[PDB]
């Protein structure tokens, strides 16, 4: 390739690793809400084991 | 955010090789390369691991997988170049005479 | 310090030995004072006395070999269940090796270097039987590789060898990046690489909703390349044409050796570990579509070395089922499989072998055996019946634990492809007792009697085909033993 | 004496692979296979049967089609060794299997073309 | 009179020696 | 061979060559019978399940038709074999080849003529 | 009546006669081959059954201190 | 280098010597010891005469042989000496010039 | 525990004997035709005379397994095996041990070119199948029934007449292992209940409704492959037909019977309320295959396929008896077994005789042989007349008592199994006429032999064996009721 | 074809011992590992006919 096809081709990387960047980021601030629907659908199991179990 | 970043270049290294496996029916020296490219994305994933952990473990199997890399690099392009003697080219419609 | 070495004195041998031998070879095999003599055979004798020697030095220091288990802890870890695999793995060497002096001879191959890479590959499979991490587990297995990709392109000059040697290059290397890739994710997902180490991490846990996803990936990475050694489907396809392309000895070795190897890393890595049945699902889907695209395949087949590379694949099939269940029994059924397998096909080879002075190529050309040989198309005979599955005959233990296994686990549709396939290759084999004993061809091919060598480990195999389930129990015993090591 | 080998010995011409032009000699009732060893054309030991579950078209031949109309039409097994045996896996069409051609006394003076021998000797 | 052959009369010892102490192995065993 | 075939003396199997038979450059297809003192001369084949009678004499380039009687000099047509004629000719050449046995047992790997010289050397200074 | 010895001996005998058929050879090619396959016979099959009751002898043991570790689950 | 030669399986003999030296074990080489090293070393000698009369080198196959059937030799009796030294095998011969000595 | 029997014969050496024969064969010299010859014959005589000797030894009071022994297979002695027989299984030991010597006799004039191989199979299959016929375990039978398929398939493929030998062979043996291979399932069902197969023990272990009737659909499967039943029953006229005369009288005479002896020895003793169930399912399939098997029958154009087709038949009425769960019904059912293992033999070396001469089955191409095989024509009629039942003969014996047993329990199967009598007679008439009445035809055949002195001697113990339990089947009856009495007892306690 | 029997029949033990050992030496060939070992092995001069006597 001509070396300003590389060389855009860089810039088009950069900017997907700067994407990138902003995906590890929002996964980073979704923690809270991930362990929260965890734990109320372990609750949900749990109950239903319970319920199932005493009969 | 340094240790998925580290983790994402091996990561394109190795998705890279992936690539050129699926992208070059006809041309096996380049997945032999590619083969090169995803054992590279693993020897650093090792460095990088070893460093994060605060363990010698995976520098020692860094250095040894080297040789294998390197082991395996011969015996290919020497597995090639008695291929392309016999037939005198590299094209794939000359070694597929094995099927069925 | 130099007792502590007592605990590898048989790599220690037969590694010095291998260099003895090269050294022997490339002095006299460029001697011009006697015209550049071959030495295959003599440097396979001076071999095979050295595998003797090894599974003398083996077998006799039994309790010997855990010494300084702690000092070599790191390193490897021996035991009784490594003990006894180790002993069949030379033995079965030993036999490969015994097989081979005719091709030597008569088709010329002059090569002494293939007794080395043979001899090297066996000191890689005893360091993969007693590998007790990930990264000894892995250069044992590229050692053991490359030695095979180098006799597999043996005949260099020939168009299909050199294509099976490209081939199983290629798709080795990729599995064996991918293995490694798995041994990465497990590493840095627990910092350890040990056996004992991450048996102690992984137990308890198994998937319980916060699940590490490194350590899932590691095990599904490493599995893969495991399947992909086993000749498991869907990473098969290399085995049936490198077996077919490769010099028949070469495939004689591959059909056996590697498979206990293997078998005894895979043994260790997760029945001695801890996930959930997700592994165990692994294999029992592997041994169906295994036994399903053997049986076709096998099937399909009309030349004697595919017909049998595919019969392989349905066999470990019906051995990874034995793994699936997840019992004491169910490890115990995999080694007697692996051992009647191993026999079995050995058995096979020596006649395949025997067969090959005359160039035999298609089942076609088997015809009117039973006229031009009749003891050799009753042993062939008694061989594909054994493959079948037919009792008495030996064969009979693997599709009987198949079946067992299977409606013991609960499972039926397992049930029903193992009646289906089973059907089928008692069709694809007694195909051969018919190409030998039924048709009339108008031309006839005669073959050349075999020699001492395999004539001998015909009968001695063929009396153990026939006769092992009159006296099974040291097997049976043997095996037991061996599956209880492993955890107690 | 009344009957002779002459009474069964069909002319034929072969055309080799590098184009000249060879008259050969083989029996009715006999197939063009064995027709073309005698003279060595193809290796007798590459095809030393005359069946076709014995057959990686090592035999294959290539004939005209003012000849194929002379010949009985190809079966499916034939078919299907011929494109499986084809290094770009392409059935051609004037190709047939030499082991299931039957020289006839209708074949006299027929041309065949033999092409490059493909491996057959299986390490 | 005599076999001249070095390497084979080494070789006949050799055998001889292999027959005798795999006798005396098993007497001591 | 006159004929242009390849001209190398085939004898197939299952076939009885009679004794004080001439041979050269023939071919025997698989279960014949070649009567005693017969002569096969260059390029003459004899097709499969034929019997030549004794005394016949087949000239160069002819042939034997297969399921027939063939004799005399030069061979002439006698007549059409009947199937079970045929089925004999195979356990012709497996009783022949069962008599041989007895004579394969009379010998050992070795003769013992090698003694008879050293003594005949000895004598003899 | 039926021992390990004579068992052990017929089936060495069988196997020189057998390799000997598999190689197109008379049955008795090498007599003395015979007596040695004999004798190799019967001291492979009398090693075989001591080696049967020596495993079964380890295999009581190494069950026993499985099932003592599967009894401790319940104390 | 720290070195532990603890076994896994615990000795069934008396224990003459945990770890003996390299001289002190072949001191302890018994003729049985000396009849196994030589059953081997002829018997390698003998394999390596007879595979390497075809080629034409029988001397130095010979010679090869044997040095395989030396090594291997000397490692099975070594095997045999120090396992008994240190009780893994039966050692009664061991155990009276210790008691005595 | 060891129950080694104090008798002097027992049936060690009955099973022993023919392996002997055919140890000491493989070593002669093919050479030595006459001695090959003499040897396999002499041996299978002396098996026969032992039979009749453990006939003579048996106790006819008793409903317990009578010369039982055992067999140790581990040391653990977890696993242990027994041999024994009752009054249901010492008739089918006796004819397997009179069939084989008939067997050899049978190619007498072309063992020059069989040889030892041809004697050896057939010595092999014998002992094979007394094995099969002295178990009292599950999974024995199943080993020795499947070991019987190799040395079956080889006498088929190597001295079957014509190149269909080689499809008949291939469908012969993947329907049987299809059968056993349901069987072995069934064994294995069974075992992880119990942690046994032995059949002593099964007798007196309850099995729930539901696993009794799904154990049962196994045992099925695997038996009516080999009764056969329809539609399962199309792989007997190709093996029958395409194997060689002995081959077809093994197959049709002892290997038929393997399936309605499993009936009796195990489905319907060990599942009592599931063979109840089945009892009308079982009825619709015999009298089915009855009736359309018989039809078929009048349309073959073969010789040998008429008299295989033919064996359908006889095989489904024994069925039907058995099945009737009465002595009548089970003790017709036995006597029609045996009578067709000689009927059906006979009229297999009656055909093998026109075919040794004439190497043709066709029936168009016979006719008028009375007039040149008048002592052939004697001999055949006999036993077509013993096929269509007729009083005196001996299969009429066991197709009456069928009937009635039949009767009292379902009349309208005994009305629909009465009709092989119109149907059964129609054929073997029509076959018998088409054959040996009218004109020859100079045509086709005009060259004949009458029955030479062997192959009359062949036929005079078959002749004396119809007439015998035709007249006076008390011999066979007495040394049966207590067996059968049991049988039919089973699982019921008034 | 009488000068090649004549040459053969009147042979000693000697003779005939050499040439079955160089006809066993001779009789098939690795001409592959001939070139990797840089040499070419030809048919000794007793083991060759006389060009008069070929089918050539
Ligand atoms: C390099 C080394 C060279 C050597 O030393 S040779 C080695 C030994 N080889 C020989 O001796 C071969 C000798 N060749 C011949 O004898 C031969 O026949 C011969 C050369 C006369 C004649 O062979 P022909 O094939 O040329 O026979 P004719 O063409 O003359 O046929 C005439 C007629 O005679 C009859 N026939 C011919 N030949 C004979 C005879 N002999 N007898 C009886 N009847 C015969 C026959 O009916 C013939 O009619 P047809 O069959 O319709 O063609
Ligand atoms: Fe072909």
């Amino acid at each position: 390739v001509k070396v300003l096809t590389y060389f855009g081709m860089t810039l088009a990387a950069f900017a997907f690793w700067q994407s990138m960047d902003k995906v590890h980021v929002w996964i980073a601030l979704h923690q809270d809400e991930k362990q929260e629907r965890m734990e109320k659908e372990a609750e949900v199991r749990r109950v239903r084991a319970e319920l199932l179990r005493k009969a | 955010m340094d240790l998925i970043k580290y983790f994402t270049f091996s990561m394109i290294i190795f998705i890279l090789g992936i690539w050129g496996i699926l992208l070059n029916r006809r041309n096996i020296l380049i997945m032999l390369m590619s083969i090169e490219l995803m054992l590279l994305a693993v020897n650093l994933n090792f460095l990088v691991f070893s460093v994060s952990l605060d363990d010698m473990m995976g520098q020692v199997f860094a250095l040894l997988v080297l040789t294998v890399a390197a082991a395996e690099s011969a015996i290919g392009l020497a597995i090639f170049v008695i291929t392309f003697r016999v037939r005198g080219t590299i094209a794939v419609e000359f070694i597929n005479s094995i099927q069925g | 310090m130099f007792n502590l070495f007592l605990a590898v004195f048989p790599e220690i041998f037969i590694i010095n030995a291998t260099f003895i031998l090269l050294i022997h070879g490339v002095v006299f095999s460029t001697s011009k004072k006697y015209d550049y003599p071959p030495l295959a055979s003599n440097v396979g004798w001076l071999g095979l006395l050295s595998v003797l020697i090894t599974l003398l030095l083996l077998a006799a220091g039994a309790p010997l070999l855990t010494i300084a288990h702690l000092f070599w802890n790191n390193l490897f870890r021996r035991d009784n269940f490594t003990y006894f695999c180790q002993i069949f793995l030379l033995l079965s060497t030993a036999g490969t090796i015994s097989m081979c002096f005719d091709f030597f001879d008569q088709e010329r191959f002059d090569a002494f270097e293939f007794i080395v890479l043979i001899l090297l590959s066996t000191c890689g499979m005893l360091f993969m039987i007693s590998a007790y991490d990930l990264i000894a587990m892995y250069l044992a297995i590229e050692l053991q590789s490359l030695c095979f990709y180098v006799i597999a392109a043996s005949k260099r000059k020939s168009e299909f060898s050199t294509e099976a040697g490209l081939k199983y290059l290629i798709l080795g290397a990729f599995s064996s990046g991918i293995l490694l890739f798995g041994c990465s994710m497990i590493y840095g997902s627990t910092g350890a690489t040990h056996f004992d180490q991450l048996a102690k991490i992984l137990t308890g846990y198994e998937i319980t909703g916060a699940r590490s996803s490194g350590i899932f990936m590691g095990i599904l990475f490493i599995a893969v390349g495991f399947l992909f050694k086993i000749t498991a489907v869907p990473f098969h396809m290399w085995a049936p044409d490198i077996y077919e392309g490769s010099p028949t000895p070469v495939t004689a070795f591959l059909s056996i050796a590697p498979k206990i190897s293997i078998f005894a890393n895979i043994l260790r890595v997760f029945i001695y570990g801890s996930y959930g049945a997700t592994l165990q699902q692994i294999f029992f889907f592997c041994s169906i579509a295994s036994m399903i695209l053997g049986a076709l395949a096998a099937m399909a087949q009309t030349k004697v070395k595919r017909l049998l590379a595919y019969s392989s694949i349905g066999h470990v099939g019906y051995i990874c089922i034995g793994f699936s269940c997840g019992t004491i029994e169910g490890i115990q059924s995999l080694l007697i499989g692996i051992f009647i397998y191993a026999l079995m096909t050995m058995d096979a080879f020596a006649i395949v072998l025997a067969l090959r002075q005359t160039r035999v190529k298609y089942i076609a050309d088997l015809g009117a055996l039973a006229k031009t040989n009749p003891i050799l198309a009753i042993t062939f005979s008694i061989t594909m019946f054994s493959y079948a599955g037919i009792p008495p005959l030996a064969g009979f233990c693997s599709k009987f634990y198949l079946f067992f296994a299977a409606l013991g686990c609960g499972a039926y549709f397992l049930a029903l492809v193992g009646v289906v396939t089973s059907v089928i290759g008692c069709f694809y084999y007694i195909r051969l007792v018919k190409r030998m004993f039924f048709d009339t061809p108008r031309t006839w091919i005669l073959y050349e009697p075999m020699d001492r060598n395999k004539s001998l480990l015909l009968a001695m195999t063929s009396f153990f085909i026939t006769l092992f389930l009159l006296y099974p129990s040291p097997l049976f015993s043997v095996t037991h033993q061996m599956a209880l090591s492993l955890y107690l | 004496g009344s009957k002779k080998v002459s009474d069964r010995i069909v002319k034929l011409s072969a055309i080799d692979p590098d184009g000249y032009k060879q008259d050969i000699i083989g029996l009715s009732g006999q197939t063009l296979l064995r027709a073309l060893t005698h003279t060595g054309l193809i290796d007798p030991a590459s095809h030393r049967l005359d069946d076709i579950e014995a057959c990686s078209a090592e035999c294959e031949v290539q004939i005209a089609e003012e000849w194929l109309e002379k010949l009985p039409p190809r079966t499916y097994d034939e078919e299907y060794v011929l494109k499986r045996s084809s290094r770009s896996r392409i059935l051609n069409k004037h190709s047939r299997l030499g082991c299931q051609v039957v020289l006839t006394q209708e074949l006299q003076g027929m041309v065949v073309a033999v092409p490059e021998a493909k491996p057959w000797d299986i390490p | 009179k005599v076999s001249e052959d070095k390497n084979r009369n080494y070789a006949v010892v050799a055998g001889v020696v292999a027959i005798v102490g795999s006798i005396g192995w098993y007497l001591k065993a | 061979s006159p004929t242009g075939l390849p001209a190398q003396t085939l004898i197939d199997r299952y076939v009885t060559v009679g004794a004080y038979s001439l041979l050269r450059s023939c071919t025997i297809e698989p279960e014949c019978i070649i009567g005693q003192h017969s002569i096969l001369m260059e390029g003459s084949l004899v097709e499969t399940r034929s019997i030549l009678e004794a005394g016949s004499v087949l000239p160069p380039g002819r042939r034997i038709p297969s399921g027939e009687l063939w004799g005399g000099n030069p061979a002439r047509f006698i007549r059409t074999l009947t199937n079970e004629e045929t089925l004999e000719i195979p356990k012709l050449a497996v009783a022949i080849n069962h008599l041989s046995g007895d004579y394969f047992s009379e010998f050992l790997p070795y003769s013992t003529i090698y003694l008879e010289v050293e003594k005949f050397k000895k004598s003899l200074g | 009546p039926i021992s390990a010895t004579m068992v052990g001996a017929l089936l060495g005998l069988g196997t020189q006669m057998y390799s000997n058929a598999l190689r197109k050879l008379p049955y008795m090619r090498h007599p003395w081959e015979h007596v040695v396959g004999m004798g190799l016979g019967a001291v492979f099959a009398n090693q075989l059954v001591k080696w049967d009751v020596k495993l079964k002898e380890d295999l009581d043991v190494m069950l026993a201190k499985a099932r003592a570790a599967n009894e401790r689950r319940y104390f | 280098m720290n070195t532990d030669i603890t076994a896994l399986e615990k000795a069934q003999y008396p224990v003459v010597d945990r770890n003996p030296a390299f001289t002190k074990v072949v001191g302890n080489f018994s003729t049985l010891d000396y009849l196994r090293f030589s059953t081997i070393t002829g018997i390698s000698v003998t394999v390596g005469y007879l595979s390497g009369i075809k080629p034409g080198i029988k001397g130095p196959s010979m010679v090869t042989g044997g040095l395989i059937g030396l090594m291997g030799g000397f490692m099975y009796a070594y095997q045999n000496s120090a396992g008994r030294l240190m009780g893994f095998f039966p050692n009664d011969g061991e155990v009276a010039s210790y008691q005595k000595r | 525990l060891e129950h080694f029997c104090e008798c002097y014969f027992n049936l060690s050496g009955l099973i022993l004997c023919p392996v002997l024969g055919s140890i000491i064969l493989l070593f002669i010299p093919n050479s030595r035709i006459r001695l090959i010859r003499l040897i396999g014959l002499c041996a299978s005589l002396i098996t026969f005379l032992y039979s009749l000797v453990l006939w003579i030894q048996f106790d006819s009071s008793t409903a317990k397994f009578q010369f039982v022994e055992s067999l140790r297979w581990l040391p653990y002695e977890n696993i242990n095996f027994y041999l024994g027989i009752d009054g249901i299984s010492l008739f089918f030991v006796i004819l397997t041990t009179f069939l084989i010597p008939i067997c050899i006799l049978v190619g007498w004039s072309g063992m020059r070119s069989y040889g030892k191989e041809y004697i050896i199979a057939f010595l092999i299959c014998e002992f094979l199948m007394i094995a099969v016929f002295c178990m009292l375990d599950l999974l024995l039978f199943y080993v020795f029934f499947e070991s019987v398929l190799i040395p079956m398939f080889i006498i088929i493929g190597v001295w079957g007449s014509r190149q269909r030998k080689i499809k008949a062979a291939y469908q012969f043996f993947l329907y049987t292992l299809l059968g056993s291979l349901f069987m072995l399932l069934a064994i294995l069902l069974i075992l992880f209940q119990t942690g046994t197969t032995d059949l002593q023990i099964l007798l007196t272990t309850e099995f729930s409704e539901r696993r009794q009737i799904f154990l049962w659909i196994a045992f099925f499967a695997s038996f009516a492959v080999k009764v056969p039943m329809v539609p399962v029953h199309i792989w007997l006229p190709e093996a029958h037909v395409e194997a060689p005369t002995a081959g077809s009288v093994i197959l049709a005479g002892i290997l038929l019977k393997f399936g309605t002896y499993g009936f009796l020895r195990f489905s319907i003793p060990m599942f009592p309320e599931a063979t109840l169930c089945f009892t009308p399912f079982i009825y619709t399939l015999s009298a089915i295959a009855i009736i359309y098997t018989s039809l078929t029958t009048l349309r073959q154009i073969d010789l040998k396929k008429i008299i295989a087709y033919s064996s359908v038949a006889h095989m489904n009425l024994v069925t039907i008896g058995m099945f009737s769960l009465n002595i009548q019904g089970i003790g017709g059912s036995i006597l029609l077994m045996l009578s067709h293992g000689l009927v059906s033999s006979a009229l297999f070396l009656c055909v093998g005789v026109l075919y040794d001469r004439h190497k043709t089955r066709l029936v168009r191409y016979y006719g008028g042989l009375v007039s040149t095989m008048p002592n052939f024509s004697t001999i055949f009629f006999f036993f077509t007349l013993a096929n269509m039942s007729l009083p005196g003969t001996s299969s009429f014996i066991g197709e009456f008592l069928i009937l009635v047993g039949a009767f009292q329990r379902n009349s309208l199967v005994a009305t629909l199994a009465a009709l092989g009598m119109i149907l059964g007679a129609a054929y073997s008439l029509w076959l018998y006429n088409r054959v040996v009445s009218g004109n020859l035809k100079p045509d086709f055949l005009h060259k004949f032999s009458d029955l030479n002195g062997r192959e009359v001697f062949i036929f005079i113990p078959f002749l004396v064996g119809l007439v015998w339990m035709g007249v006076y089947p008390k011999v066979f009856l007495d040394c049966m009721h207590t067996s059968v009495s049991n049988l039919v007892q089973h699982g019921k306690f008034h | 074809l009488a000068q090649i029997h004549a040459s053969e029949n009147s042979k000693s033990f000697e003779q005939i011992e050499v040439e079955r050992a160089l006809r066993k030496k001779y009789a098939r060939k690795d001409e592959d590992y001939d070139s990797m070992l840089g040499i070419t092995r030809e048919t000794p001069p007793e083991l060759i006919l006389p060009d008069n006597v070929l089918p050539g």
